[PDB]
């Protein structure tokens, strides 16, 4: 009596993964800023990987 | 004016919280016409409903005769159960705690 | 109650034509909450006397061919069927289900033409 | 398949009483409602009695107070007792099974929102002379 | 199966429930069960809560 429940009833068109889309370029220099700045903590020939 | 009116209603949703919530009455209810005499005016205001409702034990159910007001029903189209409440596709229906006036 | 008329009484087919039986219910067979309608025929053989054959709309029984699929309203309901097979011959029924007394209607009787 | 087959009858006098039953078949008798159903040697098809889960029954107005039906499950069978019977009364008499439901006891017996309420898993028939 | 307005009646529900909403279960009838509901109480957010 007025609890009302929400579902998923179908799905129109195909189905797909849900996905994020970040710009390469503007992340790739992001990270790169990202590496000198830890550079300046740990050492200026420390090899930085993610 | 607006203080007495948010008020009366708290004060309302506050006696009416701690009392029964009548969720075993949202069940199919068998009515038919009460027997007694009735007036002309009377005659379809009042029906005589049967209904299956809960007791202390989980697993026991008792049958229960009530008259309820046409008002306070609605028709259905179910085979074996004619009425439910008006309320049950709506909200839960709290009971007045007995002895507050 | 539920009053449910038969139109035809009586219908020759022959069995290289189509043919149509249609019945009406007195009251609305529709239950507004579910949006299920209830209405059912039945078909009547000299052998296996009782038997369901349509449920509801275009919701055929199993072991119903297709060529027995129903059409109609919540009212007036209808059998169309393309061609009348010599297994297909007898007795058509129609019933209502939304109140208790299930009341049937007149029979159509099929003949040879 | 699912199907029922009748048992009991005979020929009886005005005024005798008569106890018809349906044996259950392939689980038709456990989670449904049941109909009786008359077949007239001559007329239409006209219903006579139907049984609910819970054990509510209904009758037409040409049966009320002269036909009871009653289910005991544990002995999976459908009785119907016939009492003061008419010349107007002989005729077919079969089972029919109705909507299904389930047993949880949440709350004893439940029906289906849109569920089947057509007559299915017809029998024989008895036929029952006055 | 799913219940409804009136104890009395119930009905059959379709829907479609992500992989990771879902855990694997045994009994006769079904296969699945809700992820939460061997730990936990499932409250659904409001949908006029943003
Ligand atoms: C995101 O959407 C905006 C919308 O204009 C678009 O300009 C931008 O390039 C998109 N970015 C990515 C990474 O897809
Ligand atoms: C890294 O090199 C830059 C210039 O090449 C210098 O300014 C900075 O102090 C150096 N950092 C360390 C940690 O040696
Ligand atoms: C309601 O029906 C029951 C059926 O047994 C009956 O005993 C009771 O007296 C009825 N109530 C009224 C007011 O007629
Ligand atoms: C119950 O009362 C209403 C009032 O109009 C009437 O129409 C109906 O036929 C009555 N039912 C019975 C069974 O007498
Ligand atoms: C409850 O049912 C009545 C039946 O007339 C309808 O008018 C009303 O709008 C319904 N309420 C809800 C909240 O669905
Ligand atoms: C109501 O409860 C009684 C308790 O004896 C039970 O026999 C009966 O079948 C129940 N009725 C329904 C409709 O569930
Ligand atoms: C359910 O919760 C208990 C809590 O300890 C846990 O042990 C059990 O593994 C859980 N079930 C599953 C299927 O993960």
């Amino acid at each position: 009596p007025g609890q009302a429940f929400y579902y998923t009833g179908d799905i129109i068109g195909d189905i797909r993964q849900a996905h994020c889309n970040v710009s390469k370029a503007t992340w790739n220099e992001t990270l790169g800023k990202v590496v000198k700045q830890l550079r300046k903590h740990f050492g200026n020939n420390t090899i930085i990987r993610f | 004016v607006e203080q007495m009116h948010e008020d009366i209603i708290s004060l309302w949703d506050q006696s009416l919280k701690p009392c029964v919530k009548l969720t075993p009455l949202c069940v199919g209810l068998q009515c038919t016409n009460v027997t007694n005499n009735i007036t002309d005016d009377m005659r379809g205001e009042l029906k005589n409903c049967s209904f299956n409702a809960t007791t202390e034990l989980r697993n026991k159910r008792q049958k229960v005769y009530s008259l309820f007001y046409r008002l306070d029903i609605v028709p259905m189209v179910d085979l074996w159960t004619n009425y439910r409440l008006i309320s049950c596709n709506t909200s839960a229906i709290t009971q007045a705690c007995p002895k507050v006036s | 109650d539920i009053v449910m008329t038969q139109t035809p009484l009586s219908l020759p087919v022959t069995p290289g034509e189509p043919a149509s039986i249609s019945c009406r219910s007195s009251q609305s067979l529709l239950d507004s909450e579910a949006g299920n309608t209830y209405l059912d025929w039945y078909l009547q053989r000299p052998g296996q006397s009782p038997q369901l054959l349509i449920y509801e709309v275009s919701n055929r029984a199993s072991g119903v061919p297709d060529r027995f699929s129903g059409s109609g309203s919540d009212t007036d309901f209808t059998l169309k069927v393309s061609r009348v097979e010599a297994e297909d011959v007898g007795v058509y029924y129609c019933m209502q289900g939304i109140q208790l007394p299930y009341s049937f209607g007149q029979g159509t009787k099929v003949e040879i033409k | 398949v699912e199907q029922l087959v009748e048992s009991g009858g005979g020929l009886v006098q005005p005024g005798a009483s008569l106890r018809l039953s349906c044996a259950a078949s392939e689980f038709t008798f456990s989670d449904s409602d049941m109909h009786w159903v008359r077949q007239v040697p001559g007329q239409g098809l006209e219903w006579v009695s139907a049984i609910s889960l819970g054990g509510d029954t209904h009758y037409p107005d040409s049966v009320k107070g002269r036909f009871t039906i009653s289910r005991d499950n544990a002995k999976n069978s459908l009785y119907l007792q016939m009492n003061s019977l008419r010349p107007e009364d002989t005729a077919v008499y079969y089972c029919a099974r109705g909507g299904r439901g389930g047993y949880e006891d949440d709350y004893g017996y439940f029906y289906f929102i849109g569920g089947r309420r057509s007559l299915d898993v017809w029998g024989r028939g008895a036929l029952v002379t006055v």
